[PDB]
C-alpha cells in the first residue's frame, strides 16, 4: 500500500478518536457555564462532527475557554484530515498521468 | 438490585457537618454523572450539584447557598456529598440520581433524611393495637402499631415483612416535646386472624434498630 | 437560568377521566423536558424523557406532548396509583432545573370513615403512659372531625391528630386521633369515647370502649 | 375525476375497531404524504398523521390520544387508516389530504362520517311534499322531500340528480329515538311544474341505499 492511502486511512481514524475525545471533552468542559447548550453527549458528538467539518450550523456551539479549545482542535484536525484526502487524490492523479503520458 | 444505595438518615447539630453516600450498581460508564437533589418537607425538588466519577469535575448551582462539596471514588463505585454549617434550612431529604449524559435522571436513590436539630437520637417504641374485649368485628379486622417518642425521622414500618401491604395506612408523625409518634393501620379479614400471624417491622435506620411487634388478641 | 412553572398546583379529575399537566419553560429548550412522578414519601420516579419518549415500564396511560416552551403530559384514564405530584426538568441549558410541581388528586364518590378505638396495651402501661388510639380510615370527602369523650364528658387535652394525603390505593382520606394520659389519669376513668361526625351520616359514628 | 375516494360514513359500536379507505388518483409521486384530519361536529380541524407512500413511515399527532394506525398500498394507490376502540369522542368527519411534501393539503376527499353508537342502521323513507288543493301560488312554488327515519348520518339529497341546485335548501336532521329526521326544499318556477317533473334523490351511503321520489300534484 502506497503511503498517501495509508496516511488518509490514519487520518480517518484518528479524526474519528479527535470527534469522540471531543464530545467527551467539550461536555466536560460546558457543564458549569450558566446558559450552555453543549452539555449532552449525543448533541455534542454532533457538533464535533459539523465542526470538523466546518459546517458550524449554530445550533450548537461552546461558551467557556476550554470548550473553545476543544472546538480549536476538532477544527483543525478536521481540515487538515479532509485535506490529506484531497492531497492524496492528487497524487494518485499525477501518478496516473505519468503512466498515461509513459514516463 | 437497587442501583443507588443511601443511608436512612442523619442526625447533624446545628453548625457541624455531615458527609453522605450513595453507592452505585449495575452498568457504569465513563459517561456517568451523579447528581444531587434536596427536597424540603413541603417543597419541590432542588438541584444541588453533580459530578462526573470517570474525571473527578463537580459542578454546584449557583442560584442557591453552596454547603456541599462533591467526591467519587471510582475503587468503591460510591460518591459523596459533604454539607458543612447546617441550620434548621438545611433540614430535607437528599436524593441522588445516575444521569447516563443524555440529560435526564434515569434512577434516583432512596435519599437520606437529613435532621439538623440540638436534641438527641431516641428509638422508638413499638405497641400493640388490639380490639377491646366487647368489640362487633364485621367481615374484615383492623390492627395496629403505636410508634412513639423517637427522633429522629424517619421510620419505615412495614407488616409482615412488607407482604402485607394491601390495606395498610402509616399516619404521619407528631412532634411532642423532641419526639415523633406515629401509627400505622391493618386491614385482615376478621377470619384470618389471629389464627395468621400479623406482625410490623417498625425500623428506625437513625438508631439502627429495626423492631418486630405481634398482635395477638386481648385475653 | 432557566424557569420551570407547572400551573396549576393541583388538578382535580374523577376517575377515568383524562388529565393533562402543564410545564411552561422561560425560553425555548426544543424537547429536552423530562417527567417525574413522586408518591408520598417516595423517591421520584422517571415517566416520559425528551418530551414524548416512552420508559420502559410506566404503563401506556402516560404520554406527553410539546416543543418548544409549553408541554404537556397527559394521563389517560386516571386511577389511583396515579395519586402524586408531577415535576419537569429541563436539559437544554445548564444547569439542569425543576417544575415547581403539580399534585393530582381524585374525586371520587362519597365514603363513610370506619372507625376503630383501640385502649393501651400492657406493655405501654407499665411505662407510665397510656394512649387511646382511634383509626378514622378510608372516608371521603376529606373534610372529617373527630371527638374525644370521657366518661360521657368532652374531653380535648392531649388529643393529637394526623391526617393523610389522598391514599393511592383507593382515592380516600385516612385519620388518626390519638388521645395521651398518665397511668394514673387512665385509671381514674373508666369509659372512654371517640366520635366521628363526616358528611356522610347527620348522625356521628361513635366507637367506645371500658375497662371493665 | 375526484383524486382521493372515501367512503360516505362508517357505524361502529362503542370498543369495535374500523379501518377508513381514500383512494387515490391523478398524479402520483414518490414525494407524495397522505394526511388524516378529523373534525367533530361543532369543532374546527385536528390533525391526525401522516403517512409517505412510497416508504411507509408513519408519524402521528402526540397532543392527542393515539387511536390510529396509517398503512398503505401503492398497488392500489390507497391509504388505510385504522381507528381501534372507538367511543362517542371518536365520532366525527375523517378527511383525507394529498400534500405534495411542500407543505400545504393541495387536494382534500370527501370525508368519512364515523358514528359510534349501539343503534342499528336503519335506512330512510321519503315522501313528498307539495301543496294542498286549497293554497294561492305565486310566480314560484316550493316542493320538499321529508327524509325520516334513518340511521346513522349523513344523507345527500339532491334534485333531479343534482341539475336543480338553485333554490334548494336541505335542512339539518334532528335526532328523535335514535332515528334522524330532515327535509330538503325546492323552489322552481310555477309555470315549470308539474309539467316539467321534480324529484329528489335522497342518498343514504350508511345504508348503500339511493331513493328517488318525484314530486306529483294532490289530485
Ligand atoms: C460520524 C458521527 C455521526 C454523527 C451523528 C451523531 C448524532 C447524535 C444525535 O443526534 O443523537 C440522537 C439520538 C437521540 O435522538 O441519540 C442517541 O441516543 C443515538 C446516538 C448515540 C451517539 C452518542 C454515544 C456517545 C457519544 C460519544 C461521546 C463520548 C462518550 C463518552
Ligand atoms: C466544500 C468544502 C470545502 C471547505 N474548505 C476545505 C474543507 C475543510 C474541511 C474549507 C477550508 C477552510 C480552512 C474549503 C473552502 C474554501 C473556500
Ligand atoms: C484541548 C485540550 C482538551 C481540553 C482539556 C479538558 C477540558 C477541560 C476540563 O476542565
Amino acid at each position: 500500500s502506497a503511503l498517501h492511502w495509508r496516511a488518509a486511512g490514519a487520518a480517518t481514524v484518528l479524526l474519528v478518536i479527535v470527534l469522540l475525545a471531543g464530545s467527551y471533552l467539550a461536555v466536560l468542559a460546558e457543564r458549569g457555564a450558566p446558559g450552555a447548550q453543549l452539555i449532552t453527549y449525543p448533541r455534542a458528538l454532533w457538533w464535533s462532527v459539523e465542526t470538523a467539518t466546518t459546517v458550524g450550523y449554530g445550533d450548537l456551539a461552546p461558551v467557556t475557554l476550554w470548550g473553545r479549545l476543544v472546538a480549536v482542535v476538532v477544527m483543525v484536525a478536521g481540515i487538515t484530515s479532509f485535506g490529506l484526502v484531497t492531497a492524496a487524490l492528487a497524487t494518485w492523479f499525477v501518478g496516473r498521468e505519468q503512466e498515461r503520458r509513459g514516463h | 438490585q437497587v442501583q443507588l444505595q443511601q443511608p436512612g438518615a442523619e442526625l447533624v447539630k446545628p453548625g457541624a457537618s455531615v458527609k453522605l453516600s450513595c453507592k452505585a450498581s449495575g452498568y457504569t460508564f465513563t459517561s456517568d454523572w451523579i447528581h444531587w437533589v434536596k427536597q424540603r418537607p413541603g417543597h419541590g425538588l432542588e438541584w444541588i450539584g453533580e459530578i462526573i466519577p470517570s474525571y473527578g469535575r463537580a459542578n454546584y448551582n449557583e442560584k442557591i447557598q453552596k454547603k456541599a462539596t462533591l467526591t467519587a471514588d471510582k475503587s468503591s463505585s460510591t460518591a459523596f456529598m459533604q454539607l458543612s454549617s447546617l441550620t434548621s434550612e438545611d433540614s430535607a431529604v437528599y436524593y441522588c440520581a445516575r444521569e447516563r449524559g443524555d440529560g435526564y435522571f434515569a434512577v434516583w436513590g432512596a435519599g437520606t433524611t437529613v435532621t439538623v436539630s440540638s436534641a438527641k437520637t431516641t428509638p422508638p417504641s413499638v405497641y400493640p393495637l388490639a380490639p377491646g374485649s366487647a368489640a362487633q368485628t364485621n367481615s374484615m379486622v383492623t390492627l395496629g402499631c403505636l410508634v412513639k417518642g423517637y427522633f429522629p425521622e424517619p421510620v419505615t414500618v412495614t407488616w409482615n415483612s412488607g407482604s402485607l401491604s394491601s390495606g395498610v395506612h402509616t399516619f404521619p408523625a407528631v412532634l411532642q416535646s423532641d419526639l415523633y409518634t406515629l401509627s400505622s393501620s391493618v386491614t385482615v379479614p376478621s377470619s384470618s386472624w389471629p389464627s395468621e400471624t400479623v406482625t410490623c417491622n417498625v425500623a428506625h435506620p437513625a438508631s439502627s434498630t429495626k423492631v418486630d411487634k405481634k398482635i395477638v388478641p386481648r385475653d | 437560568d432557566i424557569l420551570l412553572t407547572q400551573s396549576p398546583a393541583i388538578l382535580s379529575v374523577s376517575p377515568g377521566e383524562r388529565v393533562s399537566f402543564s410545564c411552561r419553560a422561560s425560553q425555548s429548550i426544543g424537547t429536552d423536558i423530562h417527567w417525574y412522578q413522586q408518591r408520598t414519601n417516595g423517591s421520584p420516579r422517571l415517566l416520559i424523557k425528551y418530551a414524548s419518549e416512552s420508559i420502559s415500564g410506566i404503563p401506556s396511560r402516560f404520554s406527553g406532548s410539546g416543543s418548544g416552551t409549553d408541554f404537556t403530559l397527559s394521563i389517560n384514564s386516571v386511577e389511583s396509583e396515579d395519586i402524586a405530584n408531577y415535576y419537569c426538568q429541563q436539559s437544554n441549558r445548564w444547569p439542569f432545573t425543576f417544575g415547581s410541581g403539580t399534585k393530582l388528586e381524585i374525586k371520587r364518590a362519597d365514603a363513610a370513615p370506619t372507625v376503630s378505638i383501640f385502649p393501651p396495651s400492657s406493655e405501654q402501661l407499665t411505662s407510665g403512659g397510656a394512649s387511646v388510639v382511634c383509626f378514622l380510615n378510608n372516608f371521603y370527602p376529606k373534610d372529617i372531625n373527630v371527638k374525644w369523650k370521657i366518661d360521657g364528658s368532652e374531653r380535648q387535652n392531649g388529643v393529637l391528630n394526623s391526617w393523610t394525603d389522598q391514599d393511592s390505593k383507593d382515592s380516600t382520606y385516612s385519620m388518626s386521633s390519638t388521645l395521651t394520659l398518665t397511668k394514673d389519669e387512665y385509671e381514674r376513668h373508666n369509659s372512654y369515647t371517640c366520635e366521628a361526625t363526616h358528611k356522610t351520616s347527620t348522625s356521628p359514628i361513635v366507637k367506645s370502649f371500658n375497662r371493665n
